[PDB]
Order: structure tokens, then C-alpha cells, then sequence
């Protein structure tokens, strides 16, 4: 076993998109993807999601692709990959929606997918074991750690906190659901 | 820039 289709494509789409950014610079890459910052680009669909695939840092990439691997992965082989497809489309566009609420539009980076993958593998584990797929021990600690870091700003970067909070909550309510 |  490996990734299926979609953890393959959507690490792929980060490390062009990554790679496109060191050649051109992020400035460029984000006038293209980032969340509509004009009214001009408000039917541009595609912003709405493709600030999910913008990263600024090596440290930032690293650990999206890796907790997006492993849950993501997950995911896609014990319940298919169009939940997958599902929980990326709704946690990039509601934690986008939040960020830019708060903090403008501005930011990048799959984290808010990552939290709900997260909230989402764990509440699923708990509420309905019947499924298959849990968040084991020693990763529930690592990921509550990632997210107190994020938090309190503990990497010394700066974070999209509402892309973090809203990711979370849609794999939570997504979960929810599910368990029903 | 604010990171996700």
C-alpha cells in the first residue's frame, strides 16, 4: 500500500506550486492563487481554493504534506477518495473564508485542511470505532502539541489562526455527521 | 504573510 490519487495529486500540486514559488517568488504565485483581493477577481473559482496549495516556509510544507500523507491517506483508503475530495473542498474554503474575515486575503498553506483531517480522524475514532479509523495515542499528543504551537505563535512565523479554528471545526462537524 |  501507498497514497491513493488524491494524497498523490494534492502533494504534487504543493511542491509545483512550492517549486513555482523559489523561481518566480511568492508575490508572483500569490497574485495568481491567492483569495480574491479585488473585486475583479471575485469570479476566479479557483482562489477560493488554491490558497490551500501556497507555502511560505520549508518548515510549514514539511509538516502540511506529512500530516496531510498520513491522514489523508488514511482517509482515502479506508472510506474513499471522494471523502477526501470532500473534507479538502469545504475546510479550504470555510477556513479561507475565515482568515480573510479576520486578517485579509493574504495567506496560504494547507493547514486548514490539516486540522480538519485531524478533528475529523479523531472524532470519527471516538464516536463510531465501528469505522475503522481513529487517531491513535501518540498522535492525538502530536497534533494537540501542533496546534498549541500554532496557537500561541510559537513557531516564529506568522498564522492564520482563523484558517486554523475553522479547519478544525468543519472535520469535527464533518465527523459529527458522519458518526450519525 | 500569514501561514495556514
Amino acid at each position: 500500500e501507498r497514497a491513493g490519487p488524491v494524497t498523490w495529486v494534492m502533494m504534487i500540486a504543493c511542491v509545483v506550486v512550492f517549486i513555482a514559488m523559489q523561481i518566480l517568488g511568492d508575490q508572483e504565485v500569490m497574485l495568481w492563487l491567492a483569495w480574491p483581493f479585488d473585486p475583479t477577481l471575485k469570479f476566479e473559482f479557483w482562489r477560493y481554493f488554491t490558497h490551500a496549495l501556497m507555502h511560505f516556509s520549508l518548515m510549514h510544507i514539511l509538516f502540511n504534506l506529512l500530516w496531510w500523507w498520513y491522514l489523508g491517506g488514511a482517509v482515502e483508503k479506508r472510506l474513499g477518495s471522494g471523502k477526501l475530495i470532500v473534507i479538502t473542498l469545504i475546510s479550504a474554503l470555510l477556513s479561507g473564508y475565515v482568515q480573510q474575515k479576520f486578517s485579509g486575503p493574504w495567506f496560504g498553506g494547507l493547514s486548514g485542511v490539516v486540522y480538519a483531517l485531524m478533528g475529523y480522524v479523531w472524532l470519527r475514532g471516538e464516536r463510531d470505532p465501528q469505522s475503522g479509523i481513529y487517531l491513535q495515542r501518540g498522535l492525538i499528543i502530536f497534533a494537540l502539541i501542533w496546534i498549541v504551537a500554532g496557537w500561541f505563535d510559537l513557531f516564529g512565523m506568522s498564522m492564520a489562526n482563523g484558517a486554523h479554528i475553522a479547519g478544525l471545526a468543519v472535520g469535527l462537524a464533518m465527523a459529527f455527521v458522519d458518526s450519525l | 504573510v500569514r501561514h495556514a
